[PDB]
DNA sequence: AAAAAAAAAAAAAAAA
RNA sequence: UUUUUUUUUUUUUUUUUU
């Protein structure tokens, strides 16, 4: 038999120092980190869609029960988990109107629809922020389904409903977060169906999205989302050594300039003098030219890494002790010459890769249920399989539906200890700020990495993006 | 002295409200006694029950709720809590708590019907505040706050019936061992002899063209029929090669190199595996990359190997078990297989639409858990079987490949149960 | 124009 | 785009051989 040694669960701290491997009942116990007074919300969307909203609000205040709190939590209340005081009173509400909306939806090229729609909510958006004495914390875009059902790229109106921008993304969200990153507006987008669905039923009358045993799980990834943009620590990861910066680079593709150009960004988190954590972007986009490269030539990737050891001096005083590049392809030898040298004598660099394409699936002999998460087989002392996504006991049910998928981890460059690798992209899956689950299937610095490269490669006027992940997820 | 705080509800239908209020108010410093906190039941709760509220109990807190509204465990307690009330001269005593919206003021218990309620049916944190106040200025007795009692109590009882625990399990994946591959792999120098515009899927045994070099593990006449030009093939002229040491990584030349040796033993060891397919007579899908392979409806007696059914119906279209192979020999020498599902209108013809093959699939793997997996992958592997413990893959006239029709078990040191 | 061993973009379903 | 997960589609590149 091969041996498969399980991580333990790690565990993130919550308000009063008290740890819990689960993020919702931690969250719904002990509060947050911080303390935000409340959530002046900024509201923009269609006068009837306001009132969906309003709804939403005035339900998420009161208490949220699911079919099963033991698979998923009971929401106790938008003021008892946060702290955080958040009406439908004194949201700024900005309307507009249906025929707006159904100028610019109905026409035959789609970036161009998508261009005047994502204009149309930008510049009241825009206005109210400048010229509107009311003060909001984040804004809270109400889309209806028509323009997100024929927004997206791949869209073909039907020649019955059309009634008549080639440099932009075709996307309504990408070119959305991407156009008002130089205002630094956190914005979080919503569909009508998101919202109050029991509206919105199919052909056989049944709700088309049905979250009725959902519900809670809903209210609560929407309002630590909400808490989030606002300004507020959810939780805190407390597991993370000292002196370690982590790094995740992902590469994108650009397809409108000539040449996918191939853009990198890169996602950064560490420690703080004290025990604060930062889980802040670092982004500067290094566009790498060739079709198909996804290897950063020396130049750019001594950028790259130059800033995140730089954004790491400025804040703590003294280099990174052991940086752990992580990266969803793998390193040939030419960034980490390059890499070496902007490095320090004392500062160990590692790159690590971080893969799911490797086809392994343990089955387990007897019972309808899946691995347990946390169990590694390590190959050798550079790579290793490693179950983030399974079943752990506390949530009652696995985090897939089949069978999951290990995540192939291999240290690629650098030497590290393999038990320490897999000690922390394990910690690593449960800083997901975007939703409120107990864990992620990967790794949250290739996750945001790829998050803010897919907002940063749909504007090209973009200049010094924001690091801060409220303007992105 | 009484410095305890009893709370009553109903126990099957109130327990989220109740779990919430109970560790807020431990954390908060306040003595909490409650059914749902203590860890294990016996005869002796209904006595001890009724000695704490009499003895102990400092404020008594009734969840209102249409449930708890005529429960008769709830009532008990309501009624010796008004005796207590009545003993102790506080009329301050008894605090119900109003969790419940379908349940007016004028639908409530007679014992409370008279009581000022706690609102907690629009906020709970508004109730909890009221809660709060009452309590200091009622003089409440009190601890300082310390939400690490409320956080041993969570995992002593609450995160405690499901728990990380010590005991090995095998599992069993979907990787093949392969027992054995020939002794060399051979080089032969057809050159002139193969055609240039010739193509080696066609050819009988796997054999992949490096340089002017055929590269395969059969033997130099074994590919006659193909080729009748090579009947006068002189076999000193093979550079066969310990195939061992390539695996070891020993071998390394100019000639060819342990990393591009080893990536044509993969490519002989799919096209074996397809050959095989082929011979087993079995069809294929072909994807975006890998082709699959799935068994007809009527091959196998009554749609089913062993006891376990790989063909079967779902309305109209009938979905049918299928696998692909791949060889691996970088972690192990490995023939990995995948699992897919595909649908047909007929039994015998593919659905040609994509969309509605996803769909159809994703339907169908709803309701598919790890032994559903398991099952039919094994079942399908040992219906690929040449013998009980075995099968093997062909490469030559005398050449073969063995490779295990059991899957590569692995131990784990740490389980669980449902 | 093939091969494997590595790559990202996109859409559809189903639970959490 | 509240999420997350699992597939199916294409495409593409590199190292190499003619
Ligand atoms: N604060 C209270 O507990 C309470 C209760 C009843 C009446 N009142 C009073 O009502 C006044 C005049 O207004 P009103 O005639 O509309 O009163 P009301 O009896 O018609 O209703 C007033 C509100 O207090 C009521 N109430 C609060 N707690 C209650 C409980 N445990 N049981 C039953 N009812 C409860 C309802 O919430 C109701 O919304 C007073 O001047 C006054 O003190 C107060």
């Amino acid at each position: 038999m091969k041996e498969l040694i399980y991580i333990e669960e790690p565990k993130i701290l919550f308000a009063h120092g008290q740890k819990c491997t689960d993020a919702r009942d931690g969250l719904a116990l002990f509060g947050p980190l911080n303390n935000l007074y409340g959530i002046k919300s900024g509201v923009i969307g269609t006068k009837q869609g306001l009132k969906i909203f309003r709804d939403y609000l005035d339900h998420i205040q009161k208490p949220i029960y699911n079919s099963n709190s033991i698979t998923r939590p009971m929401f106790p209340g938008f003021e008892a988990v946060f702290d955080c005081k958040w009406e439908s009173t004194g949201i700024t509400f900005k309307e507009v109107t249906n025929e707006d909306i159904g100028k610019f939806l109905y026409n035959s090229s789609t970036h161009k629809r998508t261009y005047d729609l994502v204009s149309l909510f930008i510049d009241k958006i825009i206005s109210a922020n400048k010229n509107e004495d009311e003060n909001v914390d984040v804004w809270f875009v109400i889309v209806p389904d028509e323009i997100y059902k024929y927004c997206r790229p791949n869209s073909v109106l039907p020649k019955e409903m059309v009634q008549t921008t080639y440099n932009y993304d075709a996307q309504f969200h990408d070119q959305f977060k991407a156009r008002l990153l130089k205002h630094t507006i956190p914005t979080q987008i919503f569909r009508e169906s998101t919202l109050a669905w029991r509206d919105f039923k199919n052909a056989f009358g049944l709700p088309i999205r049905d979250f009725s045993k959902i519900e809670g799980h809903l209210a609560w990834t929407i309002s630590t989302a909400a808490f989030y943009k606002a300004g507020g620590k959810p939780w805190k990861l407390s597991d993370v050594r000292n002196g370690v910066c982590y790094l995740g680079l992902v590469y994108k593709k650009v397809e409108k300039s000539k040449n996918p150009r191939n853009a990198c960004c890169a996602a950064q988190m560490f420690l703080d003098n004290g025990d604060g954590t930062v889980f802040k972007g670092e982004v500067g986009p290094w566009y790498n030219p060739k079709n198909g490269q996804y290897h950063l030539e020396p130049k750019e990737a001594k950028a790259l890494l130059s800033q995140s050891l730089q954004s790491y001096k400025e804040q703590i005083g003294e280099y990174p002790k052991e940086v752990f590049i992580h990266a969803k392809t793998r390193f040939n030898h030419q960034e980490w010459d390059a890499f070496l040298e902007v490095t320090p004598k004392e500062t160990n660099l590692v790159g690590v890769t971080i893969s799911k394409t490797k086809p392994l699936k343990l089955y387990k002999t007897e019972g309808d249920y899946t691995i347990l998460r946390g169990n590694a087989y390590v190959v050798n002392e550079r790579s290793a399989f490693l179950w983030t996504v399974g079943y752990v006991p506390k949530i009652q049910t696995a985090l897939s539906m089949e069978v999951p998928n290990p995540l192939f981890i291999e240290i690629n460059k650098g030497e590290a200890d393999i038990k320490q690798v897999l000690k922390d992209i394990l910690s690593l899956t449960k800083l997901n700020y975007n939703a409120c689950i107990f864990a992620d299937g990967e790794p949250v610095t290739l996750r945001f990495a790829d998050k803010i490269g897919e907002i940063l490669t749909a504007s090209t006027d973009i200049k010094t993006p924001p690091l801060a992940f409220k303007y992105y997820i | 002295m009484r410095n305890k705080i009893f709370i009553s509800h109903a126990t099957p239908d109130d327990n989220d409200f109740t779990r919430w209020l109970a560790l807020k108010l431990i954390g908060l410093g306040y003595e909490v006694w409650c059914d749902i906190l203590f860890l294990d039941k016996g005869v002796d709760f209904w006595s001890n029950i009724e000695k704490v509220i009499r003895e102990d109990t400092c404020k008594f807190l009734l969840v209102s709720s249409s449930y708890s509204n005529q429960r008769e465990g709830v009532l008990k307690e309501l009624a010796v809590a008004a005796k207590v009330k009545k003993q102790l001269k506080d009329d301050k005593f008894i605090i119900p708590l109003a969790i419940d919206e379908q349940l007016s003021y004028d639908d409530i218990n007679i014992d409370i019907v008279r009581l000022n309620a706690i609102d907690f049916k629009m906020s709970w944190a508004r109730g909890l505040k009221d809660i709060l106040e009452a309590f200091e200025k009622q003089k409440v007795p009190k601890e300082v706050a310390d939400a690490s009692k409320s956080n041993l109590l969570y995992q002593q009882i609450f995160l405690h019936d499901k728990s990380v625990i010590e005991k090995e399990e095998i599992y069993d994946s979907n990787w093949l061992s392969i027992l054995s591959f020939p002794e060399e792999l051979r080089f032969h120098e057809y050159n002139w002899m193969l055609p240039k515009r010739f193509d080696v899927r066609e050819l009988t045994f796997p054999a992949v063209r490096y340089k002017n070099y055929l590269c395969t593990f059969a033997w130099a006449y074994d590919f006659t029929y193909h080729l009748p030009k090579t009947e006068t093939y002189h076999k000193s002229k093979t550079i066969r090669i310990p195939t061992e040491e390539i695996l070891s990584g020993s071998y390394d030349s100019n000639f060819i190199r342990n990393a591009e040796c080893k990536r044509l033993i993969v490519q002989l060891l799919n096209k074996a595996f397809e050959l095989r397919m082929k011979d087993k007579e079995v069809q294929e899908y072909e994807m975006s990359n890998k082709t699959a392979y799935w068994l007809e409806k009527g091959k196998l007696e009554k749609d089913k190997f062993e006891k376990t059914m790989l063909v079967g119906k779902q309305k109209d279209k009938n979905w049918h078990f299928a696998i692909s192979g791949a060889s691996k020999l970088y972690p192990f020498p490995v023939l990995m297989i995948s699992s897919h599902i595909f649908f047909t209108a007929d039994g015998k013809k593919l659905i040609d639409s994509s969309s509605v093959q996803h769909s159809s699939r994703r339907r169908q793997g709803k309701n598919w858990w790890n032994n559903t997996w398991r099952t039919k992958l094994l079942a399908f592997i040992k219906y690929l079987s040449d013998d009980d413990t075995s099968f093997y893959l062909e490469m030559g006239s005398e050449e073969k490949v063995f490779v295990s029709n059991e899957p590569v078990k692995f131990k784990g040191n740490v389980s669980y149960n449902i």
